[PDB]
């Protein structure tokens, strides 16, 4: 069989309006995940839309979605599309359907859409009772805290009240990162929070095994001598309770610190997302940037 | 093979011993070693026990 | 420390040699003074300036 | 500069005559060598040869194999080269049948040493080795020397041969009965921990999947056994920090639709193994997990 | 002032096995074809003359035998390096000054 | 038909040993602020990040936002700089003082230093110096950062001079071939602010984890099947073995997480290199490149 195409035709069948024609002549250039991967896919196929379900998971459309193929924009003409997938490490231009203000030489995530408020959807661009839906392009900043929010909101809802949840989600929900606002759809509780809740579980006790006894109490000694800022505003969050080590052997603390940067690895990566993009000079207008490591 | 060779000939001088009514060609390989890092092959060695 | 970079470009004299002892070891004795060695093309005798 | 200039169409090399053509050209110089056509002039492969000692030469001379620096305290050598099947003497994923059989064509005075090394120290083996490539076309000298393709497909010069790697039954698995069209490669180390020795466990696992975050969560239900020695490990032993579960890393991609089962022949030994077809080279970093 | 003089540059002496006398050992013979061939081979058909035998002695056969003589191959590689400053400077070319 | 490559000019004028100064460093990695097409010499190199409270870690981040780049020739005025692209080879100097071998997943950090050197000679401009980036091979490239963390943990206890016997013994890997002296981030017994907070970026979490996890597993152990959570609890109440509003909860647990963000710069690193052949008295080695 042919290695999988990098050229991608997609055809409506449906009847496209005139003002809808043009609709995509500004959609040009953009990312636009497919799964099936074939030569000429049909556009039921295209889109994030056939995985929307009444649950309305985010951290479900999250998961799934990082399994489709990307592929960027191109070319478009009458009744006919053409989507393109880069090789790895080459660069090409991206436009940037969201409204973020991208920074230069910052490494940018697929995520999927977060309702900016109002919801005007634009023109939104439906057919067939059918609405294409194209994932978000983020900065790194954004992208790992909108996973560790997911988190941090399913660590509250156990073991308390209903109500008193509904107090975490509504300040959780809200993002006012880098200027414009965001607010996360229906974070729903899922079996794929229980997974993510339990290799972050998992890293949370065996981390504090790891930590060596010079490590853990060293914070705690800190303040007996030196005083600075972020010593007062991080030493509220513990709990309230010269002196020689127990013991210092160098061969047998380097390999506790070995083993724990691992841990960390398999911790850190659960708000980790596949970095996509590494922007170099942004186009003055914000409405399109330069991309590197695509795929 | 006797076929495959070709006609062609050109003269060069040669010294020749004859030994047993039968001419015997003499060539040193002195020029095609001189100034190359590669031993040359006829000078060897014997480990005698 | 001659210039060897002119010699590489600079035109020269096609003059025959004979020595004793391969070139790569009288020069491995230091029997010249000045000298120098390099395998392969030299990149540095094509930057003029 | 010109308006002509850019409109001209981008440069083939093959319309161009090569260099060395080009320089005879101008002299109208007469070599006895070729020059029409420079061989490897068209690889997106690269290549970089790899001395061995000749006695593990063996089922290496098929074209196709996986092939490890294994990383070695002397200062000499440094470097002993490893077998992906040579590998398998030590693991415990391998049939005992299978171990006992392929073991008695490996024996020799250099690769019954390699065994050795493995067992000098406890440092784990996926610190002590890394990934290399696969030979093609072997030199089969005294001094045994490789071809390991660094990066894209194997195969034999001028495209007459599209060489296939070669992998044990033994290793390899499926995650899923639906392969796709397309699916990468891993070679994935797994330890599961136990008292007197922490047994190796190598597997070849090719699947469709290829998100890191999706790969290890289902890596884990297959695996949950060797998770489960883990800790089991550190809560028996207090001043003992056994580290590192496994390491999944990228290996390459297949065609999928190309895999089918084969098998190694030599002397009179034949080993059934896997075999991946057009297994472009995508070496991938050891990406630990617990 | 230092004085530099003329520059020389050693002209190697040039040879060919052909010309050698080494090749009166030799049959050379060119074939574009070589790298295709495995291996040769040269068929011998012998029988040996017999001779008379006496009074209570046991008779010669007419005996034959026959060998087959193959060939080995010695193929040989040299490598040489060229600057990638060389290749740049080698095609393109600025503007024509001296 | 050429290759595009950045274009480079330095200002202040060279004399002619000071241009051959420079053709002596052919290949050589040079990070670069920002993908511009032009630059000043003064953008290349660490030399304009160079900072004295600052620590080795802002060295160690802001170099994974460097463009990494060859030099792929040097004449006068003007000075090339190719950019690597991903998948093909690069010839590479062998700049770092570890010796290089097949294989090898070579990974740029900055450069360093144990007092004088034989050789500390570079390119010297007014006030101005180059800084080219050590390539170590990545095993030795996690021993590196290792050794520093540890090394500033005991810096808050100096006074014991059997803690510098410790001290003495991480400040020298020996890795083969090499007899490496890694400076002491600490002068005057003072930390640096970086360094101060690099330990702070990882002693704050091992001490949430000490509390944080005896809630949420009490709660998740019954439901798993796999029962390799209930046996976690177990080193978790041995773990006691030595001697609250809800909002509060959640701004604890925000601080764990965001705190490891800040950790990461010092936890994976990227290979920016993997060797193939090495020339001989290892001058320098080709490498096919990789990001």
């Amino acid at each position: 069989m042919a290695a999988m195409e990098a050229n991608i035709f997609c055809t409506f069948d449906h009847k496209l309006s005139i003002a809808d024609v043009g609709k995509l002549t500004k959609l040009v250039a953009a990312v636009v995940p497919i799964p099936q991967r074939l030569h000429l896919i049909k556009h039921y196929q295209l889109g994030l839309h056939q995985f929307v379900d009444h649950t309305r998971g985010y951290v479900r459309l999250r998961g799934l979605l990082r399994n489709m193929t990307l592929t960027l924009m191109r070319r478009v003409e009458g009744n006919q599309i053409l989507l393109h997938v880069p090789t790895h490490g080459l660069l090409y231009t991206v436009l940037n359907t969201g409204p973020v203000t991208w920074e230069k030489g910052d490494a940018l995530c697929v995520l999927p859409p977060l309702f900016h408020g109002p919801l005007a959807r634009e023109n939104l661009l439906t057919l067939g009772q059918w609405e294409l839906v194209l994932p978000w392009i983020v900065p790194m900043p954004l992208a790992l805290e909108i996973n560790q929010r997911l988190l941090i909101m399913g660590l509250f809802s156990l073991d308390r009240s209903y109500e008193e949840v509904k107090a975490a989600v509504q300040q959780l929900q809200t993002i006012t990162f880098r200027d414009a606002t965001f607010t996360i759809p229906d974070p729903v509780i899922d079996q794929h929070l229980l997974i993510d809740m339990k290799t972050a579980c998992l890293s949370m006790s065996m981390v504090a095994n790891l930590a060596s006894e010079l490590t853990m109490t060293y914070v705690r000694k800190l303040a007996l001598e030196d005083s600075s800022m972020l010593l007062v505003k991080c030493q509220e969050l513990l709990m309230r309770l010269p002196a020689r080590p127990q013991h210092v052997s160098p061969d047998d603390e380097i390999a506790r610190l070995s083993a724990l940067f691992v841990m960390l690895r398999q911790l850190d990566d659960l708000i980790r997302e596949q970095v996509v993009f590494t922007v170099c000079d942004v186009s003055p207008d914000n409405k399109s940037a330069t991309c590197i490591f695509k795929g | 093979l006797s076929q495959a060779g070709a006609h062609s000939l050109t003269p060069l001088s040669m010294d020749v011993i004859r030994l047993g009514e039968k001419t015997v060609i003499m060539e040193n390989l002195r020029r095609v070693y001189k100034n190359t890092d590669t031993k040359d092959p006829l000078e060897r060695n014997v480990d005698l026990t | 420390m001659e210039n060897w970079s002119a010699l590489e470009l600079l035109p020269k004299v096609g003059i025959p040699t004979d020595f004793l002892t391969h070139v790569k070891t009288s020069a491995g004795e230091e029997m010249f003074e000045a000298l120098r060695i390099y395998y392969g093309d030299d990149p540095e005798r094509y930057n003029i300036h | 500069m010109d308006a002509r200039a850019v409109a001209k169409r981008p440069r083939d090399p093959a319309d161009e005559d090569n260099e060395l053509v080009t320089a005879l050209k101008a002299k109208r110089e007469v070599n006895t060598i070729s020059v029409r056509y420079l061989y490897h002039a068209d690889h997106q492969a690269l290549t970089a040869r790899f001395f061995v000692p000749e006695g593990l030469v063996e089922f290496e001379a098929q074209p196709g194999a996986l092939l490890i620096r294994m990383e070695t305290g002397c200062d000499s050598p440094r470097h002993l080269y490893i077998s992906l099947y040579l590998l398998g003497i030590r693991a415990s994923n391998v049939s005992a049948s299978t171990r006992c059989l392929l073991e008695s064509v490996y024996t020799a005075s250099a690769a019954r040493a390699a065994l050795q090394w493995l067992d000098l120290g406890p440092h784990l083996l996926h610190r002590r080795l890394e990934t290399l490539g696969c030979v093609k076309t072997v030199s089969l000298g005294i001094t045994s020397l490789l071809t390991c393709v660094m990066r894209g497909y194997l195969y034999n010069t001028l495209k007459t041969e599209v060489f296939a790697l070669m992998i044990p039954k033994d290793m390899y698995l499926t995650w899923e009965e639906t392969r796709g069209r397309l699916q990468y490669v891993y070679l994935i180390i797994v330890y599961d921990y136990d008292g007197p020795e922490t047994r190796p466990g190598i597997y070849v696992l090719t699947s469709s999947i290829a998100h890191w975050q999706t790969l290890v969560d289902v890596a884990r239900g297959k695996f949950a056994r060797e998770r489960c020695s883990f800790v089991n490990r550190r809560i028996t032993r207090p001043r003992q920090i056994p580290l590192c579960t496994g390491v999944i890393q990228k290996l390459g991609w297949c065609l999928a639709d190309d895999i089918h089962t084969s098998f190694l022949v030599h002397k009179e030994l034949k080993l059934s193994v896997v075999r991946l077809d057009n297994f472009s080279v995508e070496l991938g970093d050891f990406r630990e997990f617990v | 002032f230092e004085a530099i003089f003329g520059t020389f540059c050693n002209r190697l002496e040039w040879v060919y096995f052909l010309t050698s006398g080494l090749a009166a050992a030799a049959h050379a013979i060119k074939f574009h074809d070589l790298n295709k061939l495995t291996t040769g081979k040269m068929l011998f058909h012998v029988q040996v003359p017999r001779v008379a035998s006496g009074a209570g002695l046991p008779t010669s056969r007419q005996t034959t035998i026959m060998v087959t003589k193959y060939s080995e191959k010695s193929p040989i590689t040299i490598p040489f390096e060229l600057s990638a400053a060389c290749l740049t400077y080698l095609r393109e070319t600025f503007e024509g000054t001296i």
